[PDB]
RNA sequence: GAUGAUUCAUAAUAACUUUUCGAAUCGCAUGGCCUUGUGCUGGCGAUGGUUCAUUCAAAUUUCUGCCCUAUCAACUUUCGAUGGUAGGAUAGUGGCCUACCAUGGUUUCAACGGGUAACGGAGAGGGAGCCUGAGAAACGGCUACCACAUCCAAGGAAGGCAGCAGGCAAUUACCCAAUCCUAAUUCAGGGAGGUAGUAUAAAUAACGAUACAGGGCCCAUUCGGGUCUUGUAAUUGGAAUGAGUACAAUGUAAAUACCUUAACGAGGAACAAUUGGAGGGCAAGUCUGGUGCCAG
RNA sequence: AUACAGUGAAACUGCGAAGCUCAUUAAAUCAGUUAUCGUUUAUUUGAUAGUUACAUGGUAUAACUGUGGUAA
């Protein structure tokens, strides 16, 4: 018997008082005899802990398998063999059997998103990824631990290196690893963490040196067991607010059966909620709260059906509450499709009269006419325009999540919300219901992720007024500084990350470990002219993919694993079958984000052309030690540029977007026929070539995306607006404008293909339709080939027309859109259209009299 | 059985006690006497290449 | 040639065949010759192989063989009942099965049916199908169907325990030695098999010496009568041996056990068997009814 | 032991794997007996085949080496 250090058990105790979570690290091989006795320390403290436990791991279990029947022969095996006694097992053995544990790989990691488990146990510490870390933590109940287990020799080095001096990283012989090594010390920071030994021995490095144990044994439950009993009696409320768990849930639940009892059809509820506060939990009960209101057609929308288990899950619990019996009161209908893997669809209910709860597809909005309620769950999720036309004149739910799962910038709801101001009424839930408010691991995790990051308006611009576009100048960030958790660049990376979270349309939490790890990638920050910390204006960040790439992808290949992927040299190879261009060195810009309070100031076009200088060359060792940290960031002098060819682009196809980018010289080379499914928008990559670089591949990609757009408006994107299309053709042909050499020109239509694609009569047919004695019905046939050879140019100079016209042209030809829909979008009378669709056609008839 | 040992951990008053190059490398750790905190202190940080040294957020 | 009997044995001719077989094997030994080449020629076994016979078996088959029965007189052709021809199948005979043909067969001498101290043939969760071998419709395996039930990361996987043995509670441990059996076999194995485990004859005592006392016993309602070595609630001596405490050998595959056998092993022989019955007697004692001192 | 030669895991070949529990049945079970000129028969025992070769092929793989999937 050893005296185990008091501050192990002190942890513990303390974690389960006050309902806090505390992080056990584990360095050494026996490193897993010790989790029988943590977790038995765990239960002696208190024995209303959850009893389930979290193993994950990466590839292999640790000496062991979670076989039960393997296990049982193997012991029988060494038992008749000698080996063993008849009947010990040795404590590792005995927790493992005996035991609740699920054993979850970290790729499966969105199988544990609904459970709560008592503790959690991370196998591999390499591997370990931001995403497979909030999921994971996330799950562990107030006064449970979470256990990483650092057996690895390296990772024990690494410890020991950073340790002796912080500054020095240890570094073995292209993956950086910054957000392991930036992972370390954040424990430090953690009041709430150990690092011990397989030996029990408390390691002093971790951040919980002096923990005491507390005296023995609050305000949020005497908060919500007194609003419990005053709503006992008031059936429906009392049974339903009963399941509440928080002070905020009950709220909100409330605030919900408010909207549900004024039964005015004009009103909006927004819930905003972090992940694990309960909103699907206050959604179902509200739902139940409806049912038995008298409701009858209720509606659910989400993106897919598989996401609402957890709301029909509770709507049950609120209909137990409310004494509703399966198959006597209501009935349960799966889906049939297997995609939804048997998820609940409708849910009808025969209880004093007829209602029914049922999930839609957010598209199929022509169906919620006589809807009474649509619960918009994850609402972040849904393209605008879908969610705006989901906003009918009935009652209507929505649910949205920050931070949480993929979800949306906290702008994205800023820009929702702003156009609400239909009656709004505003719920938000800020309490967590698994653990207590506050806690150190949460925002330990928080910060080490930068989730809880948001922007701040600098009053000392204000003051100063905003700076000129041309006084700003970029700099490089330097990557290995801004990971090494010292306070300056924690609060410069926390600003960063909120021009990043802020901007964009959807963010994983793997993009900080892909920003930190990934070599190829560069960070360039626009901060404002020197005259604190330096405030970003607008960060752009680079990957750099072609032939430069080859030499890590080969290493990659080599330790028998590819690294990541070259998007747009693949993306072009498919569709042109360029073999020069893949032998091409490039750089894509994986994001550009600017301040949206300061949009329109000309910040993101400036840095876009500042860095188009940089590697163009106008403006011409800072790695940690391996076994004093360099400047943070470094001016574009200071580093030499790698020699590229072009600067690629890769987004989702916006009017915005595709203005700004338009502006900066890009030309679009690809569009993605298939539009993503989170937006709904398509992808599109657009390429600019530098100066005194070759140029001719990037015409002849031009030219041949123009002819694909063209012939495929009509296949999927009959959507877009005539303009928008307009706009697409305008930009590649500005690539055109781009070679002043005449070696490749459009050609002009002889008199013999012009016999070939219309016939003598066609002619004498369109010449009616121009002298007014003939219809417009039977000259359909000839609008999509003359728009064909107007945008294709063949006709030349003696045919002009103006932009409306050019979209009024477009969409009869080549979106094939009816006359009347191009009313609606043009903004022009019907009577008009057509009047100026003949004037299109008679110019068209004289050109080819001309021709004649 | 909350008095007996079970397993090889013991719980007696407030104490428990129970039974059980990496070693070079461990017990170095085990006899570190500066906090992970307290280290940062010392170390200043350079915005610039020429920049002065900053410790701390104003 | 053989048998009682044969188209039986055996031989020959003409062909046939998804034409069979007629040592491309192994161990030990290195002899006899000469034409000296490692030239020729070789001894003892094993494992193989065609046919016949023998043996071990198996399958059909002839005839005989103790219940009451008519208040069981008709039964069989009831998807062959009785027989012939031909064919299918079997290892073969044969209604064993199939096509055609005849309308038969059992029985009052008991057919058929019923009852029975006729323990005086079946399957391995339930039916169906199939596979190996000389021998099986296999306590082996496989397929589908029908139920039971287990693990799981819920994508699948596997089972015959739906068993066995108990109660209304320890079936375990040691062996192939002894008798037998299987195998590439003297030697391997066998929960075949074997070994152990958990109403009856004895003892609790036998034999002496001394001292001190005069009463002891039997019958009889009655009164009384009859007879003599008796009593100790006394002291004392030396011998005998069993339960136990146990050294050995014998025993046995080993071991327990049995038999035999050194040393120790008794006076309260405290080395301390009981069960039942019939009578007493005692207090500065307690209670109850009275006609003192009594009665219960 | 300059083909190996003792012993020998694994694997391919060869041989052999053939007490219980329920039901019940009058000479259809069973005992004795006949025949197989009407049959199969591993094994044992005795007989029995004169009708490139100084040794052919992988048309061949296990055991074995090594790379992996899976909760198994
Ligand atoms: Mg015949
Ligand atoms: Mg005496
Ligand atoms: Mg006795
Ligand atoms: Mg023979």
């Amino acid at each position: 018997k050893k005296a185990i250090d008091s501050r192990i058990p002190s942890l513990i105790r303390n974690g389960v008082q006050t309902k806090q979570r505390s992080i056990f690290v584990i360095v050494g091989d026996r490193a897993r005899n010790q989790l029988p006795n943590l977790h038995y320390l765990m239960m002696s403290a208190d024995l209303k802990m959850n009893k389930s436990v979290l193993w994950a791991y990466k590839k292999k279990l640790l000496g062991f398998t979670s076989h039960r029947k393997k296990r049982e022969n193997k012991i029988k095996k060494e038992i008749k063999r000698g080996t063993r006694e008849v009947n010990e097992m040795d404590p590792f053995e005995s927790f493992i059997s005996n035991q609740n544990i699920r054993y979850v790989y970290y790729k499966e990691s969105e199988k544990i998103l609904g459970n709560t488990y008592g503790m959690c146990i991370l196998q591999d510490f390499e591997a370990l990824t931001p995403n497979l870390l909030a999921r994971t933590i996330e799950t562990v109940e107030g006064g449970g631990i979470v256990v990483i287990l650092l057996k690895s020799m390296s990772s024990l080095k690494q410890l020991y290196t950073m340790t002796m001096d912080v500054h020095a990283r240890y570094r073995t012989e292209d993956v950086v690893a910054r957000f392991n090594e930036r992972f370390i010390l954040s424990l430090g920071s953690n009041p709430n963490c150990l690092v011990v030994d397989d030996e029990l021995n408390v390691l002093p490095l971790s951040g919980a040196k002096n923990v005491k144990p507390l005296p023995p044994k609050p305000p949020k439950q005497l908060e919500l067991q007194e609003l419990k009993e005053s709503l006992e009696d008031v059936q429906p409320a009392g049974s339903l607010v009963s399941l509440s768990k928080t002070v905020n849930q009950a709220h909100a639940i409330l605030s919900f059966i408010d909207a549900i009892s004024e039964k005015t059809l004009n009103f909006t509820v927004a819930l905003t909620a972090g992940r694990g506060r309960g909103k699907s939990a206050a959604l179902g009960i509200s739902i139940a709260a409806a049912v038995s209101h008298g409701y009858s057609n209720i509606f659910v929308t989400s993106p897919s059906p598989e996401n609402l288990k957890t709301l029909f899950e509770f709507i049950f619990k609120g209909f137990d509450a409310l004494g509703y019996q399966e198959h006597i009161d209501y009935d349960i209908i799966q889906s049939t499709n297997p995609d939804f893997n048997k998820a609940i669809v409708r849910v009808d209910i025969k209880r004093d009269h007829r209602q029914t709860i049922q999930y839609i597809v957010p598209q199929d909005h022509q169906v919620l006419g006589q809807a009474e309620l649509v619960v918009i769950d994850e609402a972040a999720a849904i393209p605008l325009p879908i969610v705006k036309n989901l906003l009918g004149p009935y009652l209507v739910f929505m649910a949205s999540t920050i931070n949480g799962y993929e979800g949306t910038g906290r702008s994205l709801s800023l820009k929702l919300i702003q156009q609400l101001r239909r009656q709004l009424r505003e719920i938000s839930l800020d309490e967590p219901i698994r653990y207590a408010p506050g806690d150190p691991i949460e925002k330990w995790l928080n910060k080490l992720l930068c989730l809880d990051v948001t922007l701040i308006k600098n009053p000392r611009f204000a003051t100063r007024g905003t700076p000129h576009p041309s006084q700003c100048n970029l700099f490089v960030v330097n990557r290995d500084t801004l990971f090494s958790y010292h306070p300056v660049s924690e609060n410069f990376l926390e600003k960063m990350m909120a021009l990043y979270v802020s901007s964009h349309y959807k963010n994983s939490p793997n993009d900080l470990q892909l920003m930190s790890d990934a070599p190829a990638h560069k960070l360039f920050v626009l901060l404002p002219p020197i005259d604190r910390i330096p405030d970003p204006l607008c960060v752009i960040q680079i990957a750099l993919e072609g032939e430069i790439s080859k030499e890590s992808v080969r290493n990659s290949l080599s330790r028998g694993q590819r690294a990541g992927g070259d998007l747009i040299p693949w993306l072009i190879s498919q569709q042109f079958q360029d073999e020069e261009f893949a032998s091409l060195s490039g750089a894509r810009i994986v994001r550009i984000a600017t301040n949206p309070e300061y949009a329109s100031m000309g910040y993101g076009s400036r840095a876009i052309e500042l860095l188009r200088d940089y590697f163009e060359g106008k403006f011409t060792d800072y790695s940690i030690k391996r076994v004093t940290l360099p400047p943070l960031l470094l001016k574009l002098s200071e580093q030499p540029p790698h020699y590229l060819h072009y600067l690629g682009v890769s987004y989702g196809l916006t009017q915005s977007l595709h203005k700004f980018w338009k502006n900066n010289s890009f030309v679009p080379v690809y569009l993605r026929q298939t539009a993503n499914d989170l937006t709904g928008e398509h992808t599109c990559v657009m390429l600019n070539v530098l100066e005194g670089r070759e140029s001719n591949w990037l015409v002849e990609f031009a030219k041949d995306f123009r002819k694909r757009f063209l012939s495929l408006l009509s296949y999927d994107f009959h959507k877009f607006t005539a303009v928008q299309a307009l706009s697409v053709i305008e930009s590649s042909k500005k690539a055109q404008d781009l070679s002043d050499d005449e070696k490749h020109d459009n050609k002009e239509l002889t008199r013999t293909h012009l016999d070939d694609i219309f016939s003598p009569f066609d002619l004498k047919r369109l010449d009616s339709y121009s002298n007014n004695l003939l219809d417009y019905h039977v000259i359909g046939d000839m609008i999509p080939m003359l728009a064909l050879l107007y945008f294709g140019d063949k006709m030349g100079d003696s045919v002009k027309l103006s932009s409306v016209q050019s979209a009024i042209l477009l969409a009869i030809g080549l979106q094939r859109k009816n006359i009347d829909t191009i009313a609606k979008e043009l903004n022009l009378p019907s009577n008009q259209t057509i009047a100026m669709f003949a004037k299109i056609m008679r110019k068209m008839s004289q050109y080819f009299r001309q021709l004649l | 059985a909350p008095m007996s040992d079970v397993g090889g951990v013991l719980m007696d008053k407030d104490a428990v006690y129970i039974d059980i190059e990496g070693e070079k490398l461990m017990t170095g750790l085990q006899s570190v006497e500066q906090s992970i905190a307290e280290k940062f202190d010392g170390v200043g940080l350079q915005l610039f290449s020429n920049g002065t040294e900053l410790h701390e957020v104003a």
